[PDB]
RNA sequence: GCGGGGUGGAGCAGCCUGGUAGCUCGUCGGGCUCAUAACCCGAAGAUCGUCGGUUCAAAUCCGGCCCCCGCUACCA
């Protein structure tokens, strides 16, 4: 589902279609665009074509006809070029991801999609750049990035949460150790190294560190976000290695 | 309600393969030796293994069957609690050939020896004689001798090996070891075997004078699969005290313990720590004693521990001195044959540069020698031994035909 | 932690996207050649481990279970 801001495409526009069904003198194709708004491709604009013209089969097409006193539209099929549907294509898989991360966090947070697309899709469009970005850079710098766009605290961080209640990610983490007080050393690396990753990396549920070989361990970065799963796993074995690598203990990550 | 006491004596049960022995251990105490999986996997002892239990007797009663190991004298028909005396354990040794260096390190720690021969099967047996070599050199010459299995021979071939093991007591340092006839399965005559185990070996007069050592036998991570990190529990080095004791919080290293890379060259460090743990079975004592297998849990990392890494080290008072040297002199004279051995040949007298095996207390090593005497040598070896007494018993064993059979006795001069 | 493989003489495909049990070495028959190997063609062969649900309708969605298991070690 793809919910947009206007009613019937744009003049001249290429975009992408899901072919509904076809009659003798046309056929009928849904727009993901605005809706899935149904265009009548006639057959005087088309052209193994019953691959393409197919039961289920999602085509690129472009907008010729628009009639804003109905409200009805006239697509093509044919009249795309190639320097045209690679970037569209492009445009599309980016907006099928959006759909996907959307989609499933409107499915955790019982939301629905009209009102999940404007508040992710437009009021993140200020931002240059497919919203697939508009979070991939979230993800990067800091959370914040998604309240400089200007969006509430309803997406933010459930929407990033869900994308790629709880999840399960984790490592292997290879501790060495001589001192004589070495395992109070082995705890005391583990206890200063979790200490204050749910401020710097925010609200998550769930960590744990413990062993799977004699020297050969493993820790846990268990929360609402995977999308947040390396970032919450590397550094923090990391803050094992910063403090293993002052405490005389060799801390690293398989 | 009997009283919680630490085991005060060690007894060594040996012999060979199918004698009877874990299931010996298993009349004696309910509970067998064999821990881990291959050991069950393959029916044969393949290391030594540990087993616990007490002795109490029924004053009224008559001799033996009310010399149960329980705080019970029903098997007498008596409803009086029995006389405690002690808590008795055992080293069970493996009957194999190349596993028979193991039970050396055992025969440097048992303060008893209770030996098995076979009636089901033809006598001697090769390896029994290394067994008694082991127990020879060594010097614990206080032994008793079982005969096994009975059950299935007639008491006509027992009273004829009974002649053929009487005879092999005469002539030797063993002229009066008894033979009391048990079963290792069906629990008969048990009785009067720890009615032998008391009246013929009794434990030494001990030396609480000394600096208490640690001769480590086995070592565990007792840190579980999915052990997470609240609840981390030192590695525990288990042995058996031999001369002094130790305490809850006593400063201690492990010698040798890990190796590290030094000055370009190979060499190891010693392993310094805090005494965490000390247990004897399944009781909680705060102080260790001598005799019996002692388990101490430090504040050591258990990955430098578990899987018997450092097999045999010592540990000593970190207030303590050793001497600690690659290459070591040995005064060794020569057995007069191979005792293990199918067929008996000469001993072939060591020549330089030759490949010899070393037991020092419970630590293992092969080394190569560099300086050939008649009666001393000085050895290069691949691992430095540590030599807490002057002159002390080492096995020493040649390899043949892939099986290292001893050659003689051997006392490092320090 | 408990979960996976359950299918022609076999080896594995083959799921989510439900209506041919799918391709290959093998098996018997026929072509081509003076005749044999290689090459072309045709049939025979499990009918999905099994009860059950979904499903108009299932290897195809999954659960209950029968078998084979499977990544794994004494826990002083
Ligand atoms: N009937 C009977 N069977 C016994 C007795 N002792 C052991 N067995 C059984 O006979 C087989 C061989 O004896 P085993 O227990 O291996 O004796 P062992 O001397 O400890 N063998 P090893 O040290 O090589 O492991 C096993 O199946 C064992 O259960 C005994 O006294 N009587
Ligand atoms: C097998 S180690 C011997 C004693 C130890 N505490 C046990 O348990
Ligand atoms: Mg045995
Ligand atoms: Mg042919």
């Amino acid at each position: 589902m793809i919910y947009s801001r206007s009613k019937l495409p744009s003049e001249g526009e290429i975009l992408i279609a899901t072919v509904k069904q076809v009659f003798d003198y046309g056929s009928y194709v849904s727009l993901d665009e605005y809706g899935g708004l149904q265009a009548f491709l006639p057959w005087s604009e088309v052209s193994n074509i019953r691959d393409v013209l197919k039961e289920n089969r999602k085509v690129i097409v472009k907008v010729i006809r628009v009639d804003r006193r109905k409200g009805t539209v006239d697509v093509s099929l044919k009249k795309v070029t190639d320097d045209e549907r690679r970037k569209k294509n492009l445009q599309w898989k980016k907006i099928q991801r959006l759909d996907k991360i959307l989609e499933l966090v409107s499915q955790k947070l019982k939301l629905s999609e009209k009102d999940a697309w404007e508040q992710v899709a437009w009021k993140l469009e200020a931002k240059y750049g497919d919203p697939i970005t508009a979070i991939e850079k979230a993800v990067k710098e800091g959370e914040k990035i998604l309240i400089d766009a200007g969006v509430p605290e309803i997406w933010v961080k459930p929407l990033l949460e869900e994308a790629s209640r709880k999840v399960k990610m984790s490592g292997l983490i290879t501790v060495r150790t001589n001192e004589p007080l070495g395992v109070e050393k082995i705890k005391e690396v583990i206890s200063k190294a979790l200490e204050n990753i749910e401020q710097d990396y925010e609200s998550l549920l769930n960590i744990k560190i413990y062993t799977i070989g004699a020297p050969r361990y493993r820790v846990d970065v268990v929360g609402t976000n995977p999308k947040e799963a390396s970032e919450a796993l590397n550094q923090i074995i990391s803050n094992l290695i910063k403090i293993g690598k002052e405490e005389n203990v060799d801390i690293s990550v398989v | 309600a009997w009283p919680k006491v630490q085991p005060e004596v060690n007894i060594g049960v040996v012999g060979h393969v199918d004698h009877g022995k874990t299931t010996l251990v298993q009349a004696i105490t309910g509970i067998w030796t064999s821990k881990h999986s291959e050991e069950l996997k393959r029916g044969m002892t393949i290391k030594l293994g540990y087993a616990e239990t007490n002795i109490g007797v029924c004053e009224s009663c008559k001799k033996p069957e009310a010399y149960v190991t329980e705080p019970s004298c029903k098997s007498c028909g008596s409803d009086d609690e029995p006389k405690f005396l002690r808590r008795i354990s055992f080293i069970d040794a493996p009957g194999h050939e190349v596993l028979m260096a193991t039970m050396l390190s055992g025969a440097a720690l048992m303060d008893g020896a209770i030996l098995v021969v076979a009636a089901n099967e033809p006598f001697p047996q090769p390896q029994t004689r290394e067994h008694f070599v082991a127990l020879g050199i060594i010097g614990v010459k206080n032994l008793i001798i079982v005969q096994n299995k009975v059950d299935v021979v007639s008491k006509e071939e027992a009273l004829s090996q009974y002649r053929q093991i009487k005879q092999f007591t005469k002539g030797t340092w063993a002229e009066n070891v008894p033979i009391i006839p048990v079963s290792a399965l069906h629990k008969i005559n048990i009785d009067s075997l720890i009615e032998g185990i008391e009246e013929y070996i009794k434990t030494p007069y001990r030396d609480l004078s000394q600096k208490p050592v640690m001769l480590v036998i086995r070592s565990f991570d007792v840190n579980k699969p999915g052990t997470q990190f609240n609840e981390l529990k030192g590695g525990v080095i288990g042995g058996s005290i031999i001369q002094g004791l130790f305490k809850v919080d006593q400063e201690i290293k492990v010698l040798p313990g890990l190796r590290v890379e030094k000055q370009g060259k190979v060499s190891y460090e010693p392993i310094f720590t805090k005494i965490s743990s000390i247990r004897f079975g399944d009781e909680e004592f705060k102080e260790a004693k001598p005799g019996g297998l002692v388990a101490i849990g430090t504040y050591l990392d258990p990955s430098l521990t578990k899987a018997d890494n450092l097999l045999g080290s010592i540990i000593t008072l970190a207030d303590a001195e050793v001497p600690v040297l690659w290459n070591i002199r040995i005064k060794y004279n020569l057995l007069e044959r191979v005792v293990g051995a199918k067929e008996m040949l000469k001993v072939d007298p060591i020549r330089a540069k030759e490949t010899l095996m070393l037991s020092v207390g419970s630590s293992t090593t092969l080394g190569i020698v560099t300086s050939v005497k008649k009666d001393e040598i000085e050895v290069e070896l691949r691992r430095p031994v540590a030599v807490w007494s002057n002159n002390i018993r080492t096995v020493i064993s040649r390899q043949i035909a892939g099986r290292w059979r001893m050659i003689g006795w051997g006392l490092v001069e320090i």
